[PDB]
Order: C-alpha cells, then sequence, then structure tokens
C-alpha cells in the first residue's frame, strides 16, 4: 500500500485544461489482487483544507483503454495524474508530493525516475 | 615574503565560498558577462543580488536546503 500526499481535481472535456482546486490529503492506492491487467483502486482522502471542492472515498478502478495520462494537459499545473472515464465516473486527481514543495512542477516531480515508474507500470500491469 | 605577498596571489573564486574581508575587497564580476549586481558589489561580506540578462538559457546552479527537505 502505497500512499503520498494528493489534492482532488477539477476536470473539463471544456478545452481539456483541467483547473485544480487544490486543497490537501494524501491518496492512498492499493496494490490489490484483482486481475493482471488494470484494476487497481485510487482512493482518495482528504486531511486538511475542507475549502473548495471535497471528494468522499471512492474506488476507482484503472481501466485500460479509456484512462490516458499524460503530465501536461494544459502547462498551468504539472504534477497531474489523470483517469480519464468519459464522465461516467470521472475525477482528476493533482499530486502534491513533497520533495520540492507542494507548488506544482511541469512533467511531474522533481524526483523524476521514481515517479515514472509508477506511472507507466498500473498502465501495463499488475500485482 | 608573507606582508607582501605569499604567492600566485590572483585565482577565480566561486560564487559562495569562504571569502573573507580581505578577499572580499578584490572581488571584481566581469562586467562583459552575464550575472552582475544590481546596482554595485558592496566590497565586502553578506547577501548580494546579482541581474540575470537572460534565464532562457541553461547556467550552473546550486540547489538550496528549502527544496531538498520538504
Amino acid at each position: 500500500v502505497i500512499k503520498f500526499r494528493a489534492g482532488v481535481c477539477e476536470y473539463n472535456e471544456d478545452s481539456r485544461l483541467c483547473t485544480p482546486i487544490p486543497v490537501q490529503g494524501e491518496i492512498e492506492i492499493k496494490p490489490n489482487e484483482e486481475e493482471e491487467l488494470g484494476f487497481w483502486d485510487f482512493e482518495w482522502r482528504p486531511t486538511e483544507k475542507p475549502v473548495g471542492r471535497e471528494l468522499d472515498p471512492i474506488s476507482l478502478i484503472l481501466i485500460p483503454g479509456e484512462t490516458m495520462w499524460v503530465p501536461i494537459k494544459s502547462s498551468k499545473s504539472g504534477r497531474i495524474f489523470a483517469l480519464v472515464f468519459s464522465s461516467n465516473e470521472r475525477y482528476f486527481f493533482w499530486l502534491q508530493e513533497k520533495n520540492s514543495g507542494n507548488l506544482p512542477l511541469n512533467e511531474l516531480s522533481a524526483k523524476d525516475k521514481e515517479i515514472y515508474n509508477k506511472m507507466i507500470g498500473v498502465l501495463n500491469n499488475s500485482s | 615574503f608573507y606582508k607582501n605577498k605569499y604567492s600566485s596571489k590572483p585565482y577565480k573564486v566561486d560564487n559562495m565560498t569562504r571569502i573573507l574581508p580581505q578577499q572580499s575587497r578584490y572581488i571584481s564580476f566581469i562586467k562583459d558577462d552575464r550575472f552582475v549586481p544590481v546596482r554595485k558589489f558592496k566590497g565586502n561580506n553578506g547577501v548580494v543580488v546579482l541581474r540575470d540578462r537572460e534565464p532562457k538559457e541553461p547556467v550552473a546552479l546550486i540547489e538550496t536546503v528549502r527544496q531538498m527537505k520538504d
């Protein structure tokens, strides 16, 4: 079970900008045992800052062929982890991993190799 | 000798190293290069801020303890 700081984020299909509503909390990601492809439970929990929008716990599964990641979708923020579900359960998350601050840095964090392995890894394989 | 000289006195000395009150007199930023004081160098110790001509070009930095520890 691998946990990191993350905020909730507001999505857009409007022009695909995806403007954050910053918050504070932890993402809890569970390694499960479900399947042999996709199927990682993304459950999000607040710790602090009830201001802006809030997301109570929802498990979200990694659905291959509907979920795509990129870190910039607008270049107004980076560190984005995108879970694309065509608005059937869509919610976006904004990582706030402290290693260089909670301020966004484009092309994810400043500990590149460590975050990159995960991001590619959830799509490819499962436990 | 000791008072007059103690041998081979010009060196190129970087930013943020052991620099004494004596050694601080003789500092000159080259004004033909990118980094020069906003005003003018104070000729003694303390924090000085250098105006940068072009930040688009990479330069070599030193990273702070502020980035590393949160």
